[PDB]
This record gives C-alpha cells, sequence and structure tokens, in this order.
C-alpha cells in the first residue's frame, strides 16, 4: 500500500536525514552543540563518533543508525562514522530506484551485488601488508595512533598494541587477538608511559588496603564458598533481648572466622575472588579483614567482569568449602602482585596464570584518569587497527576517498552487470562518492568549489589516484599517511549493505501490542 | 519588474519540461499511444510527432514557446525524430536540474553535454551504414516506406505511396543536386478515391474545365499552353451579362465565340499544344462551345495554379492574350485529362518532361481525414529520402543507438572527468530512456528492457538488433527495420543538447515585470 510505500520512505526520510549531518565527519568542522533533548536535556556535544554512539534516535529507521554505527566499532575500532557516512549514501540510491519504481527486493540484493564486487575493489586497492609483522603493525596502528588524541604516547602505545597482538596472535597468518582477548585496565596514578603492557591475566580489581601479598605463589580463583561464624552461616538458638547476647555471638563470630581465613591462607590462597552471592554474610567485613591478615588478596563481591577473565584466562572452576578446605580450583596463578604507581591504584595482577597463548592484558596509567584515557583509547585504535591487520591483511586509505576509488569502477561494474540491477547498483556506486565533501561540509560560507571537484579530482585521478581526504592534493589515498586496514572499510559496506536493505523489506508497519 | 531565481525559472523551465517531453514518451512509435488535440474550437484531433501537437498545444512557458521552435527543424529536414528531441530535452534537462540540484552549474555541465554530444556523435558515426544507393535504399525506403506507412493513415503501407513517394524525390533527388524540396515535390491530397487510389505527377493535375462532355473532350501533343489569358472568349470568373439586339443576334454572338475560340485555338495552338489554362471562367456556353469548336481549354482556374503550372513548366504564363509566347506557354512532357476520382471530372494531367523542376505526388483519400493523415504520414518518408540523397547514411536506432551513445559517453564520462564527467554520465542515461521509454509506450518494463540491450549492448555495441519498436518478440533494429537518415538522429542530438543549452542563454532572469506578462 502506501503505508509500505511511505514508511520505507519514512524510513528512507529519518535515517537518510541523521546520517547527514551525522556527516561533519571527522575534521575541526562545523560548530560546536549543546543538546536539547526529544524529553529535554543540555547535553554539550562534540565528535559525532561517541555522539553516534550517545545518539538515541528512535524511529523505525533511526534504531539501526545507532546499531550501525556502533557495530563497526566492535567490527573495527575504526570507521565508526564511516558506516553512517556510506549510510545514506546507500539510502539515496534507493529513492531513485524506486522512484523508477525498481522493485526494493530487486534492489535488495543490488546491495549484495554492491557488497560482493566493492569489497574486491576495495581488495584490488588494498594494499596487503603483514598481520604478524612488527613494522606494518606499528605502521598501521601509528597511523591511527598519530590521528588519536595522543600522537606522543603512541610511540611507547603502539609496540605496546604490537606485542599485545604478537603475543596473543596467533604465529604466522592469524585471524586472532580480539578485544576480549585483550584486557585493557586502567588503573589509577602511573603515567601513560607507565601504561603497561602485561602479556598473562592482570584483573583491573582493587586489591584490598595494601601491606597485603605482592609475593609469589598466588592461588587466584573465584570461591564461592563463605566464611561461617555465629550469625554468620552458623546456626543460633538465642534471639536478643539483652545486650549479652548481642555480644555472645559477636566474639565466637570474629574468632571462628579468624581461623577460616587461616584455612584459606593455608590453602596457599594469596588472592581470593569472592562470590557476590552472600547469606548474611558470605565473607564479611571482619573477615575480609582476617583474610587480609593472611595476604588473601579480597574484593568483596568482585565484578562480574573481572570473574569472567580468570575463568577465560585460568579457566577457574568452583572452589570446595573452607571448612572443607578446598578443591585447589582456584585458578592457576603464581603471582599476586598489587600494584601502586604515583601512590595511586590498587591492581590485582596475576602473571603466570594459566594462559592460552592469549589474553594480553594492557595496564593503563595516567596521572588522571583523563591521562589514562587519552592514551587507552588511542592505544585501542593501536589495538584495533593491527587487530584490523590481523583479521585483515592490507592497508587501504582512511578518511572515506578510496571509496570514491570503489565508486568509478564499481559503476561500469554495474555498467558491465548490464542489469536492472546495473541502474540499481551504478545509482549507488556514484552515489558512493558523496562522503569526503560530506566530511568537510558543516562549516562555513562561501561553499561550492571543494565539494564537486572532490569526486572529479579522484576522477581525474580515475582508479589509481585521488585526492588525499585529509592531507589534500591528488595522490594515491591507499599508500599516505592517511591509511587504514582494508577489514575497517569492508565491514561498513557489510553493515550498511543489510540495515538498509531491512528498509526494503519493511512493508507497512505494526506495534507489538 | 519581477525577477525570480533562476532555480525557480529552472523549475518552471523543468516543470515545463515534463509533460511534452511527456508526451512522447507513451506516444512514441506505434508502441506509443495517440496524440488527441481538442481545439479552442473544441475539436477532437488525433495528432503526431511533436510540431503537429506541439503547435496545436498552446505553449505556455518559455520551454514550451521555444519548443515548437527548434521542434519544426527536426521535421523540416528529416521528417522524423521530432518527438525525441522533446523526450531528450528533459530527459536530460531534468537530470540537469537534478545535477543543478546537487549545486552543479549549468554553466559547467553543459558544454559536456555540447561535448558529449559529438562524442556520441561520433559514437553515432560509427554506427551502422554510411551509405544509400538509388536501387540500395529502396529496400531501407521499402523498410521506412514500410513504417511510415505502416504506421499513420494506415499501417497497411501501401507500396503505392512508398515506392511512388520515394520517386518523385528520386526524381527531384538527383534534380537538386542529391537534394530535393517538397514545393520540388508534392503531395497532392485530392480526394475521390480512396487512399489505395494515389499517383506520382512529373507536373501539376488540375481538374480539366468542361462545360459539356459530348462538346469534345479533347487532350493532346505533351503541351499545354499556359495562359493568364482567354483560350476562349475571357471572363474574370465572375458575372457577366450577355445581351443581343435582335432575335437572330443571339447566333452572331456564338459566331463571336466560334470565330475567337478557333482565333485564340489558331493563335494560341501555333505555340505549341491547344491547351489553354485560362485563368478567366467562363459562362456554361462559349466553354462547352469551344469544347465543341474544338481543344479544350480549361477554365475557372486558380490565379496561383496558372502560375503554379507555369512555374512548374519554369517558363512563364501568357499573362495578355494580345501577347504570347511559347515559354510563356507550358513546357509540359505530359499534358492529358485522366479520370479525376470516381466521383467527378477527369483531372488534366500536366506531367512536364519538357521542363519540370517539381514532381508531384497525388493522394486520393477515402476521407479527408484519411487522404490528410497520409498526407500527414508521407512529409517523413519523403524527408528522411531528403537527408539520403544528400547524404545517403542511415543508423540503426531506437534502442540499438541510444544505449550504445550512452555506453561510450558513459565511459566517456569516466575518461574526461569532472564537470563533463557527470555531464557524460548524465548526458548517456537520457538517451537510454528512449528505447527505456518506448516499452513504456509499449508493454514492457521499460527498465528490463534498457537492462536487455544492456546486456546485448556489453555483448554486441552498435547491433543490427536493438528493442521492438513493433512490439516483435525479436529485439531488432536491422529486421526490426527501424532505422534514421544518420543525419537525423545527430541532427535530433543536436537539438535538445541545443535546447537545454539554450536554456542556459546567458544571464538575464529579470523582466520589466513582463517575461510572460
Amino acid at each position: 500500500r502506501d503505508k509500505p510505500a511511505q514508511i520505507r520512505f519514512s524510513n528512507i526520510s529519518a535515517a537518510k536525514a541523521v546520517a547527514d549531518a551525522i556527516r561533519t565527519s571527522l575534521g575541526p568542522k562545523g560548530m560546536d552543540k549543546m543538546i536539547q533533548d526529544g524529553k529535554g536535556d543540555v547535553t554539550i556535544t562534540n565528535d559525532g563518533a561517541t555522539i553516534l554512539k550517545q545518539m538515541q534516535v528512535l524511529h523505525p529507521a533511526a534504531r539501526m543508525l545507532v546499531e550501525l554505527s556502533k557495530a563497526q566499532d566492535i567490527e573495527a575500532g575504526d570507521g565508526t562514522t564511516s558506516v553512517v557516512i556510506i549510510a545514506g549514501s546507500l539510502l539515496d540510491s534507493c529513492t531513485k530506484l524506486l522512484q523508477k519504481g525498481i522493485h526494493p527486493t530487486i534492489i535488495s540484493e543490488s546491495f549484495q551485488k554492491a557488497l560482493e564486487k566493492g569489497i574486491e575493489i576495495l581488495t584490488d586497492m588494498s594494499r596487503p601488508v603483514e598481520l604478524s609483522d612488527r613494522e606494518t603493525l606499528l605502521n598501521s596502528a601509528t597511523t591511527s595512533l598519530n590521528s588519536k588524541v595522543v600522537s606522543q604516547y603512541s610511540s611507547l602505545l603502539s609496540p605496546m598494541s604490537v606485542n599485545a597482538v604478537m603475543k596473543v596472535i596467533d604465529p604466522a597468518t592469524a585471524t586472532s587477538v580480539d578485544l576480549r582477548d585483550i584486557k585493557i585496565v586502567k588503573k589509577l596514578g602511573g603515567t601513560i608511559d607507565d601504561c603497561e603492557l602485561v602479556e598473562g591475566l592482570v584483573l583491573t580489581q582493587k586489591v584490598s588496603n595494601s601491606g597485603i601479598t605482592r609475593v609469589e605463589k598466588a592461588k587466584i580463583g573465584l570461591i564461592q564458598f563463605c566464611l561461617s561464624a555465629p550469625k554468620t552461616d552458623m546456626d543460633n538458638q538465642i534471639v536478643v533481648s539483652d545486650y549479652a547476647q548481642m555480644d555472645r555471638v559477636l566474639r565466637e563470630e570474629r574468632a571462628y572466622i579468624l581461623n577460616l581465613v587461616k584455612q584459606i591462607k593455608k590453602t596457599g590462597c594469596n588472592v581470593l575472588l569472592i562470590q557476590k552471592s552472600i547469606l548474611r554474610d558470605a565473607l564479611s567485613d571482619l573477615a575480609l579483614h582476617f583474610l587480609n591478615k593472611m595476604k588473601i588478596m579480597v574484593i568483596k563481591d568482585i565484578e562480574r567482569e573481572d570473574i569472567e577473565f580468570i575463568c577465560k584466562t585460568i579457566g577457574t572452576k568452583p572452589v570446595a568449602h573452607i571448612d572443607q578446605f578446598t578443591a585447589d580450583m582456584l585458578g592457576s596463578a603464581e603471582l599476586a602482585e598489587e600494584v601502586n604507581l604515583n601512590g595511586s591504584g590498587k591492581l590485582l595482577k596475576i602473571t603466570g596464570c594459566a594462559s592460552p597463548g592469549k589474553t594480553v592484558t594492557i595496564v593503563v596509567r595516567g596521572s588522571n584518569k583523563l591521562v589514562i584515557e587519552e592514551a587507552e583509547r588511542s592505544i585501542h585504535d593501536a589495538l584495533c587497527v593491527i587487530r584490523c591487520l590481523v583479521k585483515k591483511r592490507a592497508l587501504i586509505a582512511g578518511g572515506g576517498a578510496p571509496e570514491i576509488e570503489l565508486a568509478l569502477r564499481l559503476t561500469e561494474y554495474s555498467r558491465t552487470l548490464s542489469g536492472m540491477e546495473s541502474y540499481c547498483v551504478r545509482a549507488f556506486a556514484d552515489a558512493m562518492e558523496v562522503i569526503p565533501s560530506t566530511l568537510a561540509e558543516n562549516a562555513g560560507l562561501n561553499p561550492i568549489s571543494t565539494v564537486t571537484e572532490l569526486r572529479n579530482r579522484h576522477a581525474q585521478g580515475e582508479k589509481t589516484a585521488g585526492i588525499n581526504v585529509r592531507k589534500g592534493g591528488i595522490s594515491n589515498i591507499l599508500e599516505e599517511l592517511v591509511v587504514q586496514p582494508l577489514l575497517v572499510s569492508v565491514s561498513a559496506l557489510t553493515l550498511a549493505t543489510e540495515t538498509v536493505r531491512s528498509i526494503l523489506k519493511i512493508d507497512d508497519v505494526v506495534n507489538t501490542r | 519588474k519581477s525577477r525570480l531565481m533562476g532555480l525557480e525559472a529552472l523549475k518552471s523551465h523543468i516543470m515545463a519540461a515534463k509533460a511534452v517531453a511527456n508526451t512522447m514518451r507513451t506516444s512514441l512509435g506505434p508502441n506509443g499511444l495517440d496524440k488527441m488535440m481538442v481545439d479552442k474550437d473544441g475539436d477532437v484531433t488525433v495528432t503526431n510527432d511533436g510540431a503537429t501537437i506541439l503547435s496545436m498545444m498552446d505553449v505556455d512557458h518559455q520551454i514550451a514557446k521555444l519548443m515548437v521552435e527548434l521542434s519544426k527543424s527536426q521535421d523540416d529536414e528529416i521528417g522524423d525524430g521530432t518527438t525525441g528531441v522533446v523526450v531528450l530535452a528533459g530527459a536530460l534537462l531534468e537530470e540537469a536540474e537534478q545535477l543543478l540540484d546537487r549545486g552543479i552549474h549549468p554553466i559547467r555541465i553543459a558544454d559536456g553535454y555540447e561535448q558529449a554530444a559529438r562524442v556520441a556523435i561520433e559514437h553515432l558515426d560509427k554506427i551502422s551504414d554510411s551509405v544509400l544507393v538509388d536501387i540500395k535504399d529502396t529496400e531501407p525506403l521499402i523498410q521506412t516506406a514500410k513504417t511510415t506507412l505502416g504506421s499513420k493513415v494506415v499501417n497497411s503501407c501501401h507500396r503505392q505511396m512508398a515506392e511512388i513517394a520515394v520517386n518523385a524525390v528520386l526524381t527531384v533527388a538527383d534534380m537538386e543536386r542529391r537534394d530535393v524540396d517538397f514545393e520540388l515535390i508534392k503531395v497532392e491530397g485530392k480526394v475521390g478515391g480512396r487512399l489505395e487510389d494515389t499517383k506520382l505527377i512529373k507536373g501539376v493535375i488540375v481538374d480539366k474545365d468542361f462545360s459539356h462532355p459530348q462538346m469534345p473532350k479533347k487532350v493532346e501533343d505533351a503541351k499545354i499552353a499556359i495562359l493568364t489569358c482567354p483560350f476562349e472568349p475571357p471572363k474574370p470568373k465572375t458575372k457577366h451579362k450577355l445581351d443581343v439586339t435582335s432575335v437572330e443576334d443571339y447566333k452572331a454572338l456564338q459566331k463571336y465565340e466560334k470565330e475567337k475560340f478557333e482565333e485564340m485555338i489558331q493563335q494560341i495552338k501555333e505555340t505549341g499544344a491547344n491547351l489553354a489554362i485560362c485563368q478567366w471562367g467562363f459562362d456554361d456556353e462559349a466553354n462547352h462551345l469551344l469544347l465543341q469548336n474544338n481543344l479544350p481549354a480549361v477554365r475557372w482556374v486558380g490565379g496561383p495554379e496558372i502560375e503554379l503550372i507555369a512555374i512548374a513548366t519554369g517558363g512563364r504564363i501568357v499573362p495578355r492574350f494580345s501577347e504570347l509566347t511559347a515559354e510563356k506557354l507550358g513546357f509540359a512532357g505530359l499534358v492529358q485529362e485522366i479520370s479525376f476520382g470516381t466521383t467527378k471530372d477527369k483531372m488534366l494531367v500536366i506531367e512536364q518532361c519538357k521542363n519540370s523542376r517539381a514532381v508531384t505526388i497525388f493522394i486520393r483519400g477515402g476521407n479527408k481525414m484519411i487522404i490528410e493523415e497520409a498526407k500527414r504520414s508521407l512529409h517523413d518518408a519523403l524527408c528522411v529520402i531528403r537527408n539520403l540523397i544528400r547524404d545517403n547514411r542511415v543508423v540503426y536506432g531506437g534502442g540499438a543507438a541510444e544505449i550504445s551513445c550512452a555506453l561510450a559517453v558513459s565511459q566517456e564520462a569516466d575518461k574526461c572527468p569532472t564537470l563533463e564527467q557527470y555531464a557524460m554520465r548524465a548526458f548517456a542515461d537520457a538517451l537510454e530512456v528512449i528505447p527505456m521509454a518506448l516499452s513504456e509506450n509499449s508493454g514492457m518494463n521499460p527498465i528490463q528492457t534498457m537492462t536487455e540491450v544492456r546486456a546485448r549492448q556489453v555483448k554486441e555495441m552498435n547491433p543490427a538488433l536493438g528493442i521492438d519498436c513493433l512490439h516483435k518478440g525479436t529485439n531488432d533494429m536491422k529486421q526490426q527495420h527501424v532505422i534514421e537518415t544518420l543525419i537525423g538522429k545527430k541532427q535530433q542530438i543536436s537539438l535538445a543538447t541545443q535546447m537545454v543549452r539554450m536554456i542556459l542563454k546567458i544571464d538575464d532572469i529579470r523582466k520589466p515585470g513582463e517575461s510572460e506578462e
């Protein structure tokens, strides 16, 4: 009906309309925003990338957008804006086709036909670089890092990401070193220079107090047993109508736990990961006080995250009641280490831990969290670009100019396809050229000159050459010091090839009731 | 003074560029649908091409106004392709809109259109054959002489006019040095017989004046005696009083006619023929009495016609009866009264092999409606061979050539680039619309049609194939026998590219307050 017709167009309406002003992409371009929200606010906003993740846009075709943005991050670590900058690119071509009247499902597989050959033309413009190679790993991450918020510390950050990978990497060629493997662990204090690359499992948790075990022979594990005592796990018959009945159980409570924490340290435990479960207590506050007397690293109701890494990295198993002693199913740990640097932060480091050949823990330090997070975000794209090299071997360009390099080509590929899709894919095949101008777009006056000529420049640079979007001027973008692993950009097509095609499917609307 | 934005005007431009371009798109060819004209008189009329309907349609926007101006030239020279330029105009133009709606100069890409014209023109210059010859062209004539008479008045293609129309051309083709004009050949519409009744004349046919058949009907020699003056006693085609003094003097009156029959007969004959067109119409009496006395004369004649036969003979008229001369009489290699129509008197056929600068196809029709629609039909095939006789070159087109010329230009865009790249891209897609836009008028998906030959163009370029304009299962050009003088398509290429340029003309969008006011 008209609803299926309009709602697609209405979906094409919203999502496309968002993706346009979603392109100032990168640059020092366009004026800063407070945001007064839909239900109201004042939200001072910057950097559309995070803004994309921040973006709440609520509309049937708007929700796929925030998704689309977030995926290219987890897909690459880069191109977060880039998947959306080609999203509205797809969102246009559909119209002229549906304006030509072409069937949307016939338009649908055209996206595949666009995605199918598009990645190969990308694979053609891909300059393959070694995924295990220190230099390619350094250099590719360096382009991200030099573009990241710390280009200085990048020099220290890249080999960390290079070594984080090469440890975690499968030897020689690998699709490996996930962001799950890598455990990025902040540490208050230290320095970005003191950001530490640990091959092993460092759990970011804050160790109880200090002066506890830094020594060797840890036993770390998530222990779901609790420390019994009177008025803890143990039965009492005594209701308190009096003050003495209140005190008596306590005198027996703290003493019996004090002898339970021994059994824990008797087990050989320089750490425990306490079950988030309690009865009245589980491990009491005095208990931890008693466990720490025995130099057992304790964090009460430990964060569920470090629970998994120790079970993921070390293979930790449930442990028997401390009155049953233990199963020694605490994971294998030869070091319980609490590091304090800048005199700040409590960081459990389990080294000598059972490790697959993976799970690097990059310890991120700095004089401030903001100091911490700069490199932490920077080393991430150092990790991810390298990880993008690992997952896929190439160096293409960044910035979206090689999209125009696919565009001149994929046009003709349609022209060779000679189908109705040759009109469908081609309508987009050129429409992908839009981004380099729309990056530039949102700032000033006297607009026009650069916009049209950009795609023209590369078009005059033909297939082999074109204008660098970041550095300007016509030179082949693939190797510039504007570069990406091809994994970055190809996923942007994939992600957008589909969620956009998903709109072509929508006929009318429903609301689950 | 109200000045608007060129953009706003470009809207009014593109707003005009549609329906007219649209008008053809389901009207293209016989697979196209008829174009109805209803008048200021409310008169229902089925129309054709652009120029027929375009002039009948009352032009409003500057485009509409400029349309007929440009549009005439294609039917003038070529006879066909008039319907195409209007389609072609908007098609590219309405994207040039979209291109300017990209924020593109009309300035910069229109050159590319002028420039992609030539490279498509040159790509066109590849297409089909560079040659037709006197016997050769006849079958490609027969091809178009099929579709021209296989289009409007009948789809039957009587080979009559099919090979009668070409002969008048072929007769005057060589005459002009491989040229012809359509005064130099002529469609003579006169009914009295159906479409199947036609003729080719080397000269004029006029229905020969007779005030009585029994008073002898005489045609002879090859020659007509061309007279503004009498061959039998004159009269200015009006009322005249004939009186006599006594009862007997009525008899002496005819003697004066009888003597001035022969007196003029003997005067006008010695200078050639006996047959004298007399612009003067006379009363019944002397006319038949001369028809009686001897040697019929033609009376009640158009001043143009005594002039027409003269300039057809290339000699003069005898203005004065006191005067006379052979050049001022007829140069005619035949003059014969021939039975004209089934309904009326014998026509006097002056077919001039003495001197004829004009050789005229004559047509009867069962209606004016059909004899005019055939009269409407012919000029096209008449004009295409006019192209041929000058340049015998034809191009298989209508789904062979568009997507062909568009494909190279599609490729030229990527070779050329910048302002020409989206010129030559958009330049191309407009061409590919026409064969597409035929499946628009036809029963087929216009997309997949264009797609179809698009595959075939990837297969083979400038094919003897093409779409089906006749909507045949085979999609051909050769065996569709669809084709155009490569003059025409190129000429047709020029016009829309010309006009989509003319909308760009210089600057001024200001008016006194009066632009369309």
